């Protein structure tokens, strides 16, 4: 959706810091929490992070 | 709850 992927824009390089192999995987993973949860998301570094480590380990297991 | 399926996301 054209929403949803400005979100993912905004959110994808942040993501990339933290996991430059899978920043793409993590991101549509990312995109899809709930409203609030993706605000959070947005407006906290250690909420990310969270979110990010997270989507990590459900991949690798 | 987070989602091993969701579709990859793919920048411009």
């Amino acid at each position: 959706g054209s929403h949803r992927q400005a979100l993912g824009e905004r959110l994808y390089p942040r993501v990339q810091a933290m996991q430059p192999a899978f920043a793409s995987k993590i991101t549509g993973m990312l995109l899809e929490l709930s409203p609030a949860q993706l605000l959070l998301l947005l407006a906290s570094e250690d909420s990310l992070r969270a979110r990010v480590e997270e989507a990590m380990e459900l991949i690798v297991a | 709850k987070l989602s091993v399926n969701a579709p990859e996301f793919y920048p411009s």
